[PDB]
RNA sequence: ACCGCUGAAAGCAUCUAAGCGGGAAACCUUCUCCAAGAUCAGGUUUCUCACCCACUUGGUGGGAUAAGGCCCCCCGCAGA
RNA sequence: CUCGAUGUCGGCUCGUCGCAUCCUGGGGCUGGAGCAGGUCCCAAGGGUUGGGCUGUUCGCCCAUUAAAGCGGCACGCGAGC
């Protein structure tokens, strides 16, 4: 089903085909992505992106549901961002800002920084509230994951670092 | 009697082979036939015939990528416990010149005569080589329809 | 993880897939968690 | 082998043809024409081709 | 980024510090040096600077070996030798000619002292590799200070490479690292060395700047 | 080993099939030593940079030198 | 295979290798609160004590230790003892 659809284009203003490439650029930066070589890829009338295959195979029906989702995902970031609320909890816990990085207080011996790299920017809304924001997908949740995974889980009384919304498992203990 | 040749009738010349988008094993056998004069019709096993082979673009040669994991390059200094293992992607980075050599002198006759034979190779990592002097015309591979 | 020669779901949520050339068993109960070894 | 790659035909279609066409050259003089008259082995291989049928995959 | 110096080894004496502890002392005579050669990238395919050291009189130098000075336009010295440096920065601050004398360590500064091992001659193995020996009664036959076995039976039929056995000690090149400096003395040109210092009274040493500190 | 990010085949989901991460006293570099007999016998330099005879005139035999070295001599904390 | 000879247990000296890991290093699950543990997975770089009794190997014991690993090599090693 994927793959055999279109994409709207709301600006993109460098939609341009050059070898199989592709680019994007519009109320954000620009992006670049290149598609394997049995996927072709157009534009419709509307200026919408349909990506086609030589049909019936098992290695050219896995990446033309691939290299649509990931065209779609330049042409959202680049108009509508990407955006990670994240959540601390646990007493004593919190989270600062000093200029473009972020400083953690998890418990330890220690604080703990994280440095922004080149794209993702950084943003508190209170002290044990945060969100990460930028424009590749791929690139904000790799950002995300890595602090999501400062605290071992500790499923006896909660305390780390987690997505909001979502529930970690809960042991009794003692 | 049959043909013998003589000493100072052995003409050679000089070969430039494009590595740029040939396998491994295409371009040693190659290369290898070219150094002993297999493809002359005075060839003789006991006399060292053939031509010079310039190997240039040795970094772009052609291996699949679940080689360059994979394969190993084993190597022995005498000492116990002195098997050191090498893999093909982590010579490639190194010592591009090597490894389209090691194929090629593996395909020749173990014997003293191609430890001459081998002199006559060159084997380059870029896309330029020295050896303008002299005028290595390109030889491309090919194949005899049957 | 547990690394025995034979797998098999255990509940009736766990799911069976092969990744990286090995099957293996992932479900969120973590004590389900199996691969072939 | 040599003698007849320059001429771009194989060891194997050779001894064919110049059986179809009826050439009793043995091998030991028909490697010294490759070396001592290479003009007149290139007049042999163009009859070696010449009787060789037209499809050498096709049955017979 | 590397400091270097070439030396003679004077012997040890033994100093006091503020905290009245006492230091055994190697005096090295760090001696001036000039430069006579720098080694560039683009010429040499790596990046040094030579040091020549020690006086000698200029009859005793072949010609061969006093041409090489005259380009310079240095007298010729005793011994020469070369501090390697980085990928860069030898240019930069080493002219033909310099004279680097003593005073480019500080003190508290951290040096590597290399040389040369003093000679212990053809050595037996409890000697040179520290080997236990037999006993020397309750019936050892002749066998007091010899190394024993060597290899295993028929399987493996030889003795493998590297077997520690007895042979020429000493005259090796030892490197002594994080040696710590006590003294600058610029007036006399010594460095004051805490420790010990590969070689024999009178012997060349090369003093440079450590990295593991 | 194991924890992931993005994501299809399989409108969901999945660390993987395309692609990208974190990750151990093991592996490779870094520090110490040997090392161009590495017969692909390396590099940067300075010095001498020159005569005579015989013969079947040959990348030919001898003789005498230069730069430089060895032997002898006085010895060494270098050493069978 | 060796009888017109292939010297046997232990100990001493000197070793080299495997990993089926005793310690140290990285981890998943736990009927893991914490501290200590159990179990499985990865890992062989180094380290792995001295004594009493016994010809001993093995084993019990004493005092420690980060721990006092298990095996191959003619049950390694007598033209080495
Ligand atoms: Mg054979
Ligand atoms: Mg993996
Ligand atoms: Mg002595
Ligand atoms: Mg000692
Ligand atoms: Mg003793
Ligand atoms: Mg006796
Ligand atoms: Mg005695
Ligand atoms: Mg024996
Ligand atoms: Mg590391
Ligand atoms: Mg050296
Ligand atoms: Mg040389
Ligand atoms: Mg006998
Ligand atoms: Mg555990
Ligand atoms: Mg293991
Ligand atoms: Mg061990
Ligand atoms: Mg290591
Ligand atoms: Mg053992
Ligand atoms: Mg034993
Ligand atoms: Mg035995
Ligand atoms: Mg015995
Ligand atoms: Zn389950």
């Amino acid at each position: 089903r994927i793959g055999k659809q279109p994409i709207p284009v709301p600006a993109g203003v460098d939609v341009t085909i050059e070898g199989q490439s592709i680019s994007v650029k519009g109320p954000k930066g620009t992006l670049g992505l290149t598609v394997a070589e049995p996927i072709k890829v157009a534009r419709n009338d509307d200026g919408a992106i349909v990506v086609t295959r030589p049909d019936d195979e098992r290695r050219n029906r896995s990446l033309h549901g691939l290299s649509r989702t990931l065209v779609s995902n330049l042409v959202t970031g680049v108009t509508q961002g990407y955006t990670t609320k994240m959540e601390i909890f646990g007493v004593g816990y919190r989270v600062q800002l000093k200029g473009s990085n972020l400083e953690f207080a998890l418990g330890y011996s220690h604080p703990v920084v994280i440095e922004a790299p080149e794209g993702i920017t950084f943003a508190v809304q209170a002290p044990t509230k945060f969100t990460v924001s930028g424009i590749d997908k791929q690139k904000v949740g790799q950002i995300a994951a890595n602090i999501r995974r400062l605290r071992r889980p500790d499923p006896y009384k909660g305390k780390g670092v987690r997505y909001e919304g979502e529930q970690i498992r809960r042991k009794v203990g003692k | 009697p049959t043909y013998a040749p003589k000493a100072g009738d052995t003409t050679r010349s000089w070969y430039v082979i494009d590595a740029t988008d040939v396998v491994l094993g295409r371009l040693a056998v190659a290369a290898a036939n070219l150094l002993r004069g297999k493809h002359k019709p005075t060839f003789a096993p006991n006399v060292d015939g053939g031509d010079f082979v310039i190997v240039i673009n040795a970094d772009k040669v052609a291996i699949s990528g679940d080689k360059l994991q994979h394969k190993m390059v084993y190597r022995h200094s005498g000492y116990p416990g002195g098997l050191h293992k090498r893999t093909i992607g982590e010579l490639m980075q190194r010592h591009p010149d090597r490894v389209v050599e090691k194929a090629i002198l593996g395909m020749l006759p173990k014997n003293r005569l191609s430890r001459q034979i081998q002199r006559k190779l060159r084997v380059y990592a870029g896309p330029e080589h020295p050896h303008s002097a002299q005028q290595p015309v390109p030889y491309e591979l090919k194949q005899v329809a049957q | 993880v547990k690394v025995n020669p034979s797998v098999k779901p255990i509940c009736d949520k766990c799911r069976l897939i092969r990744r990286h050339g090995r099957v293996m068993v992932i479900c969120s109960d973590p004590r389900h968690k199996q691969r072939q070894g | 082998n040599a003698a007849a790659r320059l001429n771009d035909i194989t060891y194997n279609r050779l001894i064919q043809g110049l059986k179809a066409a009826g050439v009793e050259v043995d091998r030991k003089n028909l490697a010294d024409i490759a070396i001592s008259d290479p003009a007149a082995f290139t007049a042999l291989v163009d009859v070696a081709r010449a009787a060789l049928p037209e499809d050498v995959n096709a049955p017979s | 980024a590397r400091k270097g110096i070439l030396g003679t080894k004077l012997g040890m004496t033994q100093v006091f510090d503020e905290s009245n502890r006492v230091v055994p002392v190697t005096v090295v005579k760090a001696g001036p040096n000039v430069v006579t050669r720098i080694r560039t990238p683009e010429r040499d395919g790596y990046s040094a600077v030579q040091l020549a050291y020690g006086e000698i009189s200029p009859r005793k130098v072949n010609k061969p070996l006093t041409g090489q000075y005259t380009a310079a336009g240095v007298n010729p010295r005793r011994y020469l030798a070369e501090l390697r440096l980085d990928d860069s920065d030898a240019a930069t601050e080493y002219q033909v000619g310099q004279e680097l004398t003593a005073e480019i360590f500080a003190d508290g500064s951290y040096v590597d002292v290399t040389g040369t091992s003093k000679g212990k001659g053809f050595a037996g193995t409890m000697k040179r590799h520290g080997f236990r020996g037999q006993g020397a009664s309750h019936g050892a036959q002749a066998v007091h200070r010899r190394p024993g076995s060597i290899g295993g039976c028929a399987t493996p039929a030889r003795v493998f490479k590297g077997t520690r056995m007895a042979g020429r000690m000493g005259n090796d090149r030892v490197t002594v690292l994080n040696l710590l400096v006590h003294k600058v003395d610029a007036e006399n040109g010594v460095l004051l060395i805490k420790g010990a210092v590969p070689g024999r009274t009178g012997g060349l040493v090369m003093v440079r700047s450590a990295i593991k500190r």
